[PDB]
């Protein structure tokens, strides 16, 4: 004789259990039919240790891309926290949470020949920059570089092809930032500036490129809620 | 080329020291010669009163 | 000690079940903050008005900031032949303008069987350390919770927009329709709720908003 | 003297690193400005241990709801794997994966008085049921209950209010199932039947309700890809 | 029926605990972060002066 | 502490080399004192002035 495998797995349970989001309470008993699965060591083929769900917000995303022309001085700025959290791929995995807390990591990639000998500056301004934003845009680029050189920044060299790694902390007067719909908190945590330091030249006898990535680390998602997040948007460039 | 990359980090930590102008020679008992006390801390300085906006 | 005020329970109001109710209908909705007013109108022969607060609400008036947990207790008044199931939902911020899911936010399913009088405590789930304390500018405060039979208010629509003083929103939804032996279309059932303060309640400020109120409401209309 | 906190955190790194999805290789050195964050034991307020990202597919979802009338025999069927994975909340967290492997857990909730004395049956059919589906629908309900009673099932009693817990294994001739767009694999892994066993009555001197939840456990997501998942759909009831 | 009688005593000591919303995590050094001191005792609070009735 | 101001670097200005230069020509000249001003004129549309100083 063998086990009946239908009335050999039946058993009675209490009507109280929990699933980290839904808890049920009852006083009557239930009935269970628990059919267990097999070990199957040969059933694990596409198993790696990089792609996960907990470590999904640590995935780099391209947020910036520019082409530099000869003999020109320009300035360009974006919002790194707002652009990263608004990416269509990242927006899906933050959809039923209210608050977030993580550190920013930026990385720049440059490519130029030994015939270029140019230089550029990339600076970051922490929380509180929105108040002095209408006036900072009125300062000449040369005088802007004086203040940017005192803040967390990096220098881009075009004679070589090097530079760009920036670790930034979470600075805020609250414990977390609200990422739900209608929030403006992510767009007020920081700012990235990219302006010319020395104009690009060339030894003749005409365009360089640059790309910036971003991601997060030590991510903490809390406060489950039935609220939609900030409206997703593809990065402008 | 290594010497041109290491000398490009922020803060100027890859710059070449250049045998500075002269030497530094200050004695501990210079405050007793001039001004009596020191002014090296801004937290102490800000505890004095200043006139403002009658 | 102020702890004797945070911990004294108080009956607030009642709401109905109305067995002729669909499987997902709003029964109760409130803001999680201790300042919940109740206005009466001097039943006997004269014109007089007054207001009441729970022991937790009374003690935080002379203060300006509050934080901590609050405890709620719901008791269903039904016979031994009534069956049904209810739901309790909490939203940390934004409010519940539409029926939520079952696991997107915190949910609880409880059944009307041989046991009633369920209690639950809500902790602090804000991104800020302290919240503000509600005040009133007139003698008729705005509604802070939806239908209460004592105050003659029976609107089941969800009110909101009190984010700066509250610690979220509580809502009650049907899951399984109420079953009675006799027959529906004329049968209801009443639920009573009580408020309290968790042992982690806190207030830290000094305020002067009660400087012109008075406990002498007896003859002030003339 | 104190640390310069700008040129006290600068350091040079290699141009080779990995982030579990993007790996970069270069031979030139980089520059790093690593500003570390603080401990702040008082910065963790809304910290629980139930809501996560790894354990997100273990969140119960309502997939079925019916009202039973007196003196009637009916039959109704759904597809549990297809309905759960197609929920709008669940579809977002499975969006850049190709394959899945998990076990099904079903739970039923009944509510009836001591004046009803009815009975109902709920059965499950494993992988391979699509072939015999056009003929199984032609069998009378009474004869269908004979075969359903030999399969993993549960009995619903209306005199009491009890019953319903079902653990099901992953049975498939492959290692995983494709969850990308256009897949029909989830809609072929199982089937749930809900038909009358004994008609509902009442002691007079008229409607009962039932609700079914579902979720998954021991979830394995593999094979990252830039492919959209099955088109999301709200459950019919 | 025992569960319906024990849950009827005054004070709600027979109610069913229901796995509360979230957790309590407060550090002792929160007063040093906000407001400096605590306000947990009404006997100390009542020893301050208040304007009244010129 | 005041030491955090004495020790924060700052970019000031630029000067040229101009390879068509004789073997002894002046390229740069400055006074060694920390009070070095820089005056700008509000590039955007209005009339405004300002000044800047190094952290020292």
């Amino acid at each position: 004789a063998v086990k009946d495998t239908i009335e050999g797995n039946s058993e009675t349970l209490s009507g109280t259990h929990q699933n980290e989001t839904l808890a049920l309470y009852s006083n009557v008993d239930q009935t269970a039919v628990k059919i267990m699965s097999s070990i199957d060591p040969t059933r694990a083929d596409c198993v790696s240790n990089d792609h996960e769900l907990g470590n999904f917000l640590s995935r780099p995303v391209r947020i910036m891309r520019e082409s530099i022309s000869l003999d020109e001085r320009t300035s360009t700025t974006i919002a790194p926290w707002d652009v990263y959290l608004r990416h269509p791929m990242i927006n899906k995995k933050i959809a039923n949470y209210e608050y977030l807390r993580a550190n920013l990591v930026l990385e720049v990639v440059v490519n130029g020949g030994p015939f270029f000998y140019g230089k550029m500056l990339l600076g970051y301004t922490p929380f509180g920059y929105e108040d002095s934003l209408k006036n900072f845009n009125r300062i000449p680029i040369g005088h802007q570089n004086t203040m940017l050189s005192q803040q967390p920044h990096v220098k881009i060299d075009f004679c070589e092809s090097t530079g760009g790694v920036l670790h930034l902390p979470f600075v805020y007067n609250r414990n977390y930032m609200r990422i739900s719909e209608g929030s403006g908190e992510p767009a007020s945590m920081g700012e990235l500036r990219l302006n010319t330091l020395n104009a690009l030249k060339n030894i003749s006898f005409s365009v360089a490129t640059i790309t910036v990535f971003a991601y997060l680390d030590n991510v903490e998602l809390v406060a489950p809620s039935a609220n939609d997040p900030i409206t997703a948007q593809q990065p402008e460039l | 080329s290594p010497l041109a990359i290491a000398g490009n980090r922020a803060g100027g930590s890859g710059a070449i020291t250049l045998e500075p102008f002269g030497s530094d020679n200050t004695s501990p008992e210079l405050s007793k010669l001039h001004f009596g006390e020191t002014y090296d801390h801004m937290r102490v300085l800000v505890k004095g009163y200043n006139f403002y906006k009658a | 000690h102020l702890s004797t005020f945070f911990g004294r329970e108080a009956y607030m109001d009642r709401f109905e079940w109305k067995t002729t109710d669909s499987y997902d209908t709003l029964l109760f909705y409130t803001h999680v903050h201790p300042i919940l007013f109740k206005r009466f109108e001097a039943t006997s022969g004269d014109y007089d008005v007054g207001m009441l607060l729970p022991p937790v609400g009374y003690a935080t008036i002379p203060f300006s900031f509050w934080r901590g947990g609050m405890t709620f207790r719901f008791s269903i008044v039904a016979s031994a032949f009534h069956r049904g199931r209810l739901r309790i939902v909490y939203q940390p911020q934004g409010g519940l303008g539409t029926v939520p899911g079952f696991s997107a936010a915190f949910n609880r399913v409880i059944d009307l069987g041989d046991a009633r009088d369920f209690e639950v405590t809500v902790e602090w789930n804000q991104n800020i350390a302290f919240r503000e304390v509600h005040t009133t500018g007139s003698n008729v405060p705005s509604a802070q919770y939806t239908p209460g039979l004592d105050v003659g208010r029976t609107s089941q629509l969800p009110l909101g927009d009190q984010t700066s003083v509250s610690n979220g929103v509580l809502a009650v939804y049907v899951v399984n329709d109420l079953v009675s032996p006799d027959g529906g279309t004329d049968e209801s059932v009443e639920v009573n709720w009580f408020v309290k303060g968790a042992p982690s309640f806190e207030v830290a400020s000094r305020d002067t908003k009660f400087a012109r109120w008075s406990t002498h409401w007896s003859q002030e209309e003339f």
